[PDB]
């Protein structure tokens, strides 16, 4: 299973409502190849693993890989998700290892 | 022992990271197969979600660290449960320097809301189980 880790600078809320655009602007992969969880506050958890990373969390939530046949749009879903937290700082672990974003 | 279910079909554009997660995936199939596990990879089931495995009728997932950070190894686990919704989980140790010992332990001293049964696969292919 593979799973990415997006650790978010906003709060739980708006990076809510931020997700609902991507939802609607990416219906194709986000409805089956890729499922996006509910985001969560971040707990100190979530938050000493972000802060390693060069970001100070407040929200978390998880995207998951669906259909394996997409294995090879993580990247390109990587960065619709850099640009639709335009508001904020977007860190992205694959399987929390593997950073998919910059620095 | 046994192995059925379409095994994982790993995409040429993929890059070394994924390619080593789904190679990995399709190796712990193989490796319990062969210690008597019956493995069905890929199962349809009724969900949304595409589990990876059925171990002896239970849904599992893989989860192959790279990190040798067992703390860490552990929050993914238990995000990957509260978040992904997984429950029972295949922790292969091939490209990990984490021993299954400290692994067991880690789980134990803070159990896991949510958690299942944990199959730990360590780099020799010898077989270890975390109950729930
Ligand atoms: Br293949
Ligand atoms: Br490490």
């Amino acid at each position: 299973a593979i799973d990415l880790f997006c650790y978010l600078s906003i709060d739980r809320g708006a990076a809510e409502s931020d997700l609902n655009k991507i939802r609607s602007n990416h219906s194709e992969l986000f409805e089956g190849k890729f499922l996006i969880s509910p985001v969560r506050d971040a707990d100190f958890s979530l938050k000493e693993i972000a802060a390693e990373h060069g970001l100070v969390a407040e929200s978390f939530f998880l995207v998951s890989l669906n259909d394996k046949n997409s294995a090879d749009l993580i990247p390109i879903v990587s960065k619709i998700l850099v640009d639709g937290f335009n508001g904020g700082a977007i860190l992205i672990l694959q399987d929390n290892e593997y950073r998919r974003t910059s620095l | 022992g046994s192995l059925s279910g379409k095994p994982t079909q790993i995409p040429p554009l993929s890059d070394e990271v994924t390619t080593r997660s789904l190679i990995r995936e399709n190796q712990s199939a193989v490796t319990l197969a062969n210690k008597g596990y019956d493995v069905v990879q890929n199962p349809e089931v009724l969900g949304p979600k595409n589990p990876d495995y059925t171990i002896n009728g239970q849904v599992f997932d893989n989860y192959a660290p790279a990190t040798g950070n067992v703390r860490n190894i552990a929050t993914t686990i238990s995000n990957k449960v509260s978040s992904g919704q997984a429950s029972n989980i295949v922790v292969n140790l091939a490209d990990s320097s984490a021993s299954p010992a400290a692994i067991e332990a880690q789980i134990n001293s803070y159990p896991i809301p949510g958690l299942g049964k944990v199959i730990v696969i360590d780099k020799l292919g010898n077989i270890t189980i975390i109950k729930p």
